């Protein structure tokens, strides 16, 4: 019924930097909000109630303000171990209800995604079922964009995909897509492509195969 | 020292009940200002408050699942007790027991979470995965293993029985219209080493007992 709205799921910022969290309530709340902090694996944990007050443990830096429907969180000086998902919540009136949450991830250069294309296997196909799957490797930014073409023709509806969490080491992101066909439909084409476009990418790259 | 431990029965059918027990202690749910409650997350979703109960029997409930939706606490083993009926494949969460607390403000904010107990809704049966290779193409290569229509999560996927770490990308399951899941694990490595180095990766999908290790090769 309160809509609790975090306008980004994802916000960049770097060792030491000061970074605030913003959220928005679809009806006055007064200052009953609470900020929840969850790392990977882990389940959540209370950080601020109250919009502003701090729980007993929870280091100085972070912080909270506001009041009616609008609410910030506040780190000083973002450490390491503050990387993780961000969630408020409205604890002024049932049902309670939290907002969409927002990843806090680390800023580095640019690197563009590396490219790599893998046709179906033999075992697979005599099964029955043709997966192609489309590798972006170790990029930064996050946001990439691929399309799977096949014959030249875009592919829609066919292709599932996932991404890593940004890696602990490098700070890059992976994604991998798989395109499923049936061996039928799989064998009524030629040519299947994967195209990527990129902040670091000043061209787009496209990684292909020919079947068999 | 307050410390919630969720039990529950890790799958079940679609119509099934789902009953989850919270065992608590470091306090009692008998001290006023104090409430014990449930709360959801779905994978790589945000968080859904289902239902808690006061100190004083109390009890609330999220509206849009009050029918299904049962709460119940017994002091007398410091336990709390949830049942939902009926469930469907939405109901497919992370489950949290988590104490609720009244402050001199106002009250309704969660200050000690468990560790959860995963629930996963489904029709499925239990079935070990199909491991595929996924062939280094003819610098830096990458080559992995397709790992296919498995039910449930988890797999754990290793590289040459845990030697290979470095440049490993497993990555998360999707979950296919089938009612399986699939995922792919791949590892990057120097092109010079593509005709002397082995590589397999070890496969382990411990709720079919099952065990799987397959070499991947240039083709």
């Amino acid at each position: 019924d309160i809509v609790m709205t975090q306008p980004h799921k994802f916000m960049s910022t770097s060792v030491e930097d000061r970074v605030t969290i913003t959220c928005k309530a679809s009806q006055d709340v007064i200052f009953d909000v609470a900020w929840y902090q969850q790392k990977p694996g882990q389940s959540p944990k209370l950080l601020i109630y109250s919009a502003s007050s701090r729980v007993s443990g929870v280091p100085d830096r972070f912080t909270g303000s506001g009041s009616g429907t609008d609410f910030t969180f506040t780190i000083s000086s973002v450490q390491a171990e503050d990387l993780a998902v961000y969630y408020c919540q409205q604890h002024y009136s049932t049902p309670y209800t939290f907002g969409g949450g927002t990843t806090l991830e680390i800023k580095r250069t640019v690197a563009a995604p590396s490219v790599f294309i893998f046709p179906p296997s033999d075992e697979q196909l005599k099964s029955g079922t043709a997966s192609v799957v489309c590798l972006l490797n170790n990029f930064y930014p996050r946001e990439a964009k691929y399309q799977w073409k096949v014959d030249n023709a875009l592919q829609s509806g066919n292709s599932q995909e996932s991404v890593t969490e940004q890696d602990s080491k490098d700070s890059t992101y992976s994604l991998s897509s798989t395109l499923t066909l049936s061996k039928a439909d799989y064998e009524k084409h030629k040519v299947y492509a994967c195209e990527v476009t990129h902040q670091g990418l000043s061209s787009p790259v496209t990684k292909s195969f020919n079947r068999g | 020292q307050v410390t919630l431990k969720e039990s529950g029965p890790g799958i079940l059918q679609p119509s099934q009940t789902l009953s989850l027990t919270c065992s608590f202690s470091g306090f009692s749910l008998s001290t006023s200002g104090m409430g014990l409650g449930w709360i959801r997350q779905p994978s790589g979703k945000g968080l859904e408050w289902l239902t808690h109960i006061w100190w004083d029997d109390i009890k609330r409930y999220n509206p849009d699942l009050r029918s299904r939706l049962t709460i119940s606490k017994d002091t007398s083993s410091s336990q709390i007790f949830l049942k939902i009926a009926s469930v469907d494949t939405a109901d497919t969460a992370t489950y949290y027991c988590a104490r609720i607390v009244e402050g001199s403000y106002s009250s309704s904010y969660f200050d000690v979470w468990g560790a959860g107990t995963t629930v996963t809704v489904s029709s499925a049966s239990t079935k070990g995965p199909s491991v595929f290779p996924l062939a280094p193409s003819s610098g830096t290569a990458a080559l992995g293993c397709l790992v296919k229509d498995y039910f449930p999560e988890p797999v754990t996927v290793s590289w040459n029985s845990g030697a290979l770490t470095s440049g490993v990308h497993t990555f998360p399951a999707v979950l296919q219209s089938s009612g399986l899941y699939s995922l792919s694990s791949v590892v990057t490595v120097p092109s010079s080493s593509l005709g002397t180095q082995t590589y397999i990766c070890n496969v382990n999908h411990k709720p079919s007992n099952t065990k799987v290790d397959k070499r991947v090769e240039p083709k």
